[PDB]
Order: C-alpha cells, then structure tokens, then sequence
C-alpha cells in the first residue's frame, strides 16, 4: 500500500523518551495533526484518491502572475521572486506561457534591472543578488530572446564585482551582508549568461567550504547551526565552480538523508525541527547533486534507479499535506498557502519523481499517473531544457572584461 | 509620532511639511505583471519614499517617513539603507535608535533586515553591552531563531565575549536538551576558545554528551554532537567509547545508537582492521536492520552505505 499508511508505520512515531520538552511537544503535536490526515487516506479509497490538484494549481498561479491582494505588501521589495516562483510552479506544472505574459514579464523585469546592473525587489529599488537570481531564472524560464535580452551582461558583472569581497563572499547588496546564498546567486547568474572572469570566484569555493560544520551541513555563515536552505545553496554554488569536493561530502549526505521525517514523510530544515514542504527541495535538491559529485569521483556503490532518500514518502506527504483546496501548495496541514511553498512543494516533488543518472532513468510518480510533473535541474531549479537553452545562447556572446585592466601599467604624465 | 492606524493619522500628500515636494508613482509598466494592490496608506507613503530616495533628500521628514515605510513593509531593504544613511547625515542619536530597533525586532524578530540593521548600529556605537541580555530575551520567545543565533555568534566573536557562553548553553539545554541550536553554538564556544584537541576537554565532552543521550536516548542532537566532535578524530579508535555504546543497546537502543556503531566498524574497516570479515559482516547486518526495520525512510542510503563496504573490503 502507500508508506505512510502501512500498519507498521504507527512505530515511527516520536519516542520522547518520557521526556518531554518544547521540541518533542511541537514535534508530537504534528505528528498528531498528520496521522489525521494520514488516517483520512487509511479509512476511504474506491478510487485513486492521490492526486495533484493541477487545475486549482494552475487557477491561483495564473491570477498570481497578474495581480496579487494586500496580503502580498510584504513581497513589494520581492517581485521577482514572485515572477519565479510562479512561472517555474507552471513550468513544472507543464502550463505554457503566453507569448502577451511573456512579454510583460520581461518587461516588468526590465524595470527592476538597476542602471549599474543586478535587479532589485520592484522599480527603481536597489539591485540585490536574490531578486537578480530570481529574475535571471525567471528570464531563462520564459526563455526567448526577448527575455535573454534584458540582462545587461555587462552591467551584471560591475555588479557581482561591487559585492565580491576578499575573502571569497558576496554581499546580498551593497551596504548589506553575506551568506551561502548570496554566494549562490552570483553562482547561478554568472554561469548562466556566461560572465564568469578568471577572478570573480576567488576564494569563493573556500569560503563556503568554511560554512559547512560538525553536523555535515551547511550554515548561512561560518559558525552557523546546518540549514536545509543554505546547504542547498552552498553545495549547488560548488557544483557550479565544480568545487564540490572542497566539502566533506559523507557528512553532508548522512545530515540531509536524516533531515527526512521518519512518520511525516516530509523534510526538516534542521535537526530536531518540524517538517515543511518547502524543503522538499531544499533537502532533497541535495541528494541528485550528491549523486553527480559522488558519481564522478567513480563511486561504485550508486544506485542506477534512485536519489537516497525516500521518493515514495515524500511524495506521500507532498500530496496528502501540502495542497490547499483554494489553490496552491502549504508547509504542512492549514499552514502557509502562499508562492513560495507552492513552488517549492512542487519543486520537491518533482525530484522526487524523476531520478536520471548518465543514461538511467527511473520515474517514481506516487497517486495518479497525472501526477508527473517536468523535471527540474537540481542546481538552478529551473528546467533541464530552460538551462541547456540559455547557457548555449550566453555562450554565444564573449565573457565581459575590463579592458583598463589589462593594459600597461603607467606612473610619469611626461610619457602621455 | 503619527501612527498609521492613529484615528488622526494624515496621508502625506495631506501634510502641509510635504506639500514642496511631487510624490513619485511607482511605475509597473501598461500592464502590470506581479501586480500588488496596494492599500491607500502603503501607496502614499511609498510615493513620497520614491521622491526623497530620487532626490537623495537627507531631511528629519524623510527620516521620520522611512519608519512609516518599514512599517508597512520591514522587508525593504532599500528603505533601510536610506535610514542609515539618514542616520549619519543627520547624525541620529544612534542610542535613540537602538531602543527603535530593540522594540521593533521584538515585534518582528524573523525578519533579517531587522538584524542586520542593529548589527550596524553595534558596530557603529561599538558598544555590545546590551546585547547578550536582549537576544537572550528574544530567545525566549523562540530558542531557535535563526538570526538571533547569528547575531549572537557575531557579538561574540567580533566583541571576543566568550566568558560566559558555554554557562549559557548550559542554562538552555537544561531549558530543552533537543534545541540543535543550542547544541551547535555549544560547538561553536568551545571550538574557539579551548578547542577540541585538548584531550581533556574532548573527555569532558564526550562524557558529557554520554550522560545526555542516556537521559533522552532518541535526542538527535546529542547523537549528532558525539559523532561531531570524534568523526574527524576516527571513530574506532575509540575502544572505550564502542563499549559504552553497546553497553546502551539494551535499554537505551536507538536508529541513531545502530548508526553509529555502522560508522565505528566502518572505520574499522578503513584502519585494516583485524577480523575484516567478522566486521564487514558485523556492519552489514546493521545495515540490512537499519534499511528493512530501524531506519526504512532511509532505506535507500543504508542499502548505499551496506554497498560501499562490501564495494571496498571484500573478497
Ligand atoms: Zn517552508
């Protein structure tokens, strides 16, 4: 039958060894809420009852991309995101996009392109590297040459440049911080358009090296307790610098397989936390870029038809707790209905669906064979085929450079 | 001064101090994508935000109007620029805006921008004496806050006050041993002070870690801990720890207690152990147990790990 349902899985559940405290507390209340949900599933079945709601899906994301309520103010400084995380939820839900939307995305982004390069949250807002990734993916997404067209390539670059610092980071924006993820969006953007200098990166594959710590994970900066979201970033910016093996990759691997709930199904964004559909890509993004790292070090011992992790129960947990009836994907049970997680619930499951290792292909579709969604390239999270198409287009065009750079070095007037 | 739910609240294209300037429209394009329908008060403020960020305006009005935006929005990173930017031109009371940060974080302690923006402040005043107390206060309300362990790992160390940490991690473990955060920035205090090298404290450590995991067997983080501290050091040579461990097995068993002797004979294996057979074996068994019974949701990496081992200490 399905995992989740099985009567031995009632053994999985949280043994707080008596000793209660607030972790085991909110970790039991869960696990409460999910076996109700997981007991609703047990009970009734005459017809397949495990299925994507593509049609409400498609209905919230379509308004979505045009124009969003109130509740969405807090985003005003996050517009590309919200282009993303919609047109990649569509994407993956196989819509296509409208050549009129299309268009009018592009050109929305274009008003969030700053003058001295990089995209900000809205029009005429600083530029910053996590709406610059969003909406380069979002460009790459859409696909044309239109969208490529925006990025001002040249401006890009000043632009990662005025955030590299010497130590290998990036500022998330000038005058701000940095973190594994920033040094993940100057990552993913550069090798996309094909910006990548000789120097743009030094230090960088070291400095996010120093991020991972004692659980095998990775924090937002050195010292950090390991999260899902800065893993994810860290080891798929390596995998761009092809540096992956800067980590200790056993220790990563054992930290994110035991990031997956044992009852839930779903996964943690770190130990001893509860579980939320958004990591469903966060986490297990990490285990095909696990495989591609350990695959080309010839480890033999790699399975030729699954991720290491469960698909099946995270797929269960995907469909059974994280849709909402109104539209959309959630963090759990009445929890969290909003872009975000509906993009990323989507993007987890659709890792969780397609497995593909050199020729090895092997699909795991839980519920209805409707359920298959496009599958989703685990460094950018964008489609395999959006990811091909720009790099090849990018590659078209030479790599920016600063001329002044590289002329002779001069110190007398007398010799102008 | 004027709340935005005040009864007597103004828009500021209302306000007869704002009457000079032209408040600039934000400009999605003839048709809009990600459109936000904004409400009457956001759109104003807003509006008068774009015309004194265009005019870099350095004013105590537009000081004052960018508490107003942060309210509607404390996600915008551009407004709080311009505040900092504000608050040096107009050489701001920074103890002022301390107390302004201190009340609002506590108001929204997730939103990073927040942080951020008392990180600068502290640097600025250079004085991290309130600190420790404050995130400790915010740490009540959620003990896992991300930013606030952040800023608490940055005070400490760019301030070097490591003193009393380590009695801090003490108090809340105590308050809840399954905090992971705790348990990392417990790492985190000892690795920069005295490390792990100094076998007398990897001792008390391991002691200590031991004596948690005996209390709540199934506490991940203690489990996590242990192998932390040890896994770079080599598990099996270790012979005192292995027999603690299995002494446990009985009534104090675990995934987590079955994971780690794997990763004890593993290394046994790597050292060209004496016996290979009698340990592969021994780790191949636990690995079956963990995939089939234990640890099913993990099924597929213990099938990884059973693999490995034969892959490389075979025939
Ligand atoms: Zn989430």
């Amino acid at each position: 039958p399905l995992y989740s349902l099985r009567p031995e899985h009632a053994r999985e559940r949280l043994q707080d060894d008596s000793v209660e405290t607030v972790t085991s507390i909110e970790q039991a209340k869960v696990e409460e809420k999910i076996q109700e949900v997981f007991s609703s599933y047990k009970f009734n079945h005459l017809v397949p009852r495990l299925v994507l709601q593509r049609e409400k899906h498609f209905h919230y994301l379509k308004r979505g991309l045009r124009q969003l309520t109130d509740a969405y103010e807090c985003l005003d400084a996050s517009r590309p995101w919200l282009c993303y995380w919609i047109l990649h939820s569509l994407e993956l839900l196989d819509e296509p996009i409208p050549q009129i939307v299309a268009t009018d995305v592009c050109q929305f982004l274009e008003l969030c392109q700053s003058p001295d390069g990089g995209f900000g949250g809205g029009p005429g807002q600083y530029p910053h590297l996590a709406p610059t990734y969003a909406a380069v993916n979002a460009l790459c997404i859409i696909g044309t040459e239109e969208a490529y067209n925006v990025i001002n390539r040249e401006k890009l670059l000043q632009y990662l440049y005025s955030l590299k610092q010497p130590d290998g980071s990036f500022l998330m924006h000038v005058g701000g911080e940095v973190d594994v993820r920033s040094a993940y969006c100057a990552a993913s953007v550069a090798s996309l358009t094909n910006i990548i200098t000789p120097d743009l990166f030094e230090g960088t594959a070291e400095w996010i090296a120093r991020c991972q710590n004692w659980e095998g994970g990775i924090g937002g900066v050195p010292g950090m307790e390991a999260h899902g979201g800065y893993t994810f970033c860290g080891l798929a910016a390596l995998v761009i610098l092809k540096k992956e093996r800067s980590l200790n990759l056993k220790s990563l691997l054992q930290w994110v397989t035991s990031r997956q709930m044992r009852f839930e199904g779903g996964f943690q964004g770190r130990c001893n936390k509860l579980v939320d559909g958004c990591y469903s890509f966060w986490q297990a993004g990490l285990l095909p870029l696990l495989h591609r790292a350990l695959h080309a070090q010839g480890d033999p011992a790699l399975s030729m038809s699954h991720w290491m992790f469960h698909q099946q129960a995270l797929q269960e947990y995907i469909l059974m707790c994280c849709q909402c009836p109104a539209g959309g994907l959630l963090d759990k049970p009445g929890k969290s209905r909003d872009f975000y997680h509906t993009c990323y619930c989507l993007s987890g499951l659709s890792i969780a669906q397609h497995f593909g290792s050199g020729a090895m292909l092997h699909d795991v579709v839980m519920g209805v064979p409707e359920n298959v969604l496009q599958p989703t390239h685990p460094v950018y999270n964008i489609g395999p085929d959006k990811v091909i198409q720009a790099t090849t287009h990018f590659l078209q065009k030479p790599v920016p450079g600063f001329e002044e750079c590289e002329d002779a070095v001069t110190s007398d007037p007398a010799t102008d | 001064f004027l709340s935005l739910d005040s009864p007597t609240y103004v828009l500021y294209r209302d306000r007869a101090e704002w009457a000079d300037i032209d408040p600039v429209p934000q400009n999605d394009g003839p048709s809009p994508v990600v459109q936000i329908i904004y409400s009457e008060k956001f759109r104003d403020v807003y509006d008068y935000f774009r015309a004194v960020l265009q005019r870099d305006e350095r004013s105590e009005r537009a000081f004052k109007l960018t508490r107003d935006a942060i309210e509607l929005n404390a996600a915008n990173y551009t407004v709080w620029h311009f505040r900092r930017v504000l608050l040096r031109s107009l050489q701001k009371d920074l103890q002022e805006e301390m107390n302004y940060i201190i009340a609002i974080i506590e108001e929204q302690p997730k939103n990073y921008q927040v942080w951020h923006h008392r990180r600068v402040l502290v640097e600025w005043l250079k004085d991290p004496s309130q600190e420790l107390e404050f995130i400790a206060d915010i740490l009540n309300q959620d003990a896992k806050n991300y930013h606030a362990w952040q800023h608490r790992q940055w005070v400490i160390q760019e301030f070097r006050l490591w003193d009393n940490e380590l009695q801090y991690v003490d108090q809340l473990l105590k308050e809840d041993v399954r905090n992971n955060s705790v348990w990392n920035q417990r790492h985190f205090v000892i690795s920069n002070t005295t490390g792990y090298s100094d076998r007398a404290v990897l001792e008390r450590e391991v002691q200590y870690t031991l004596e948690m995991i005996k209390l709540v067997p199934h506490n991940e983080s203690a489990w996590n801990y242990l192998k932390g501290i040890l896994q770079d050091r080599g598990l099996s040579r270790y012979p005192n720890l292995l027999n603690q461990l299995l002494d446990l097995q009985p009534s104090h068993s675990s995934p987590y207690l079955i994971a780690f002797l794997v990763d004890i004979y593993e290394d046994m294996l790597e050292n060209q152990c004496d016996n290979k057979e009698d340990i592969l074996n021994k780790a191949l068994e636990l690995c079956e147990i963990l995939a089939k019974e234990k640890d099913t949701i993990r099924k597929e990496y213990w099938r990884y790990i059973g693999r490995s081992l034969q892959s490389k200490h075979s025939r």
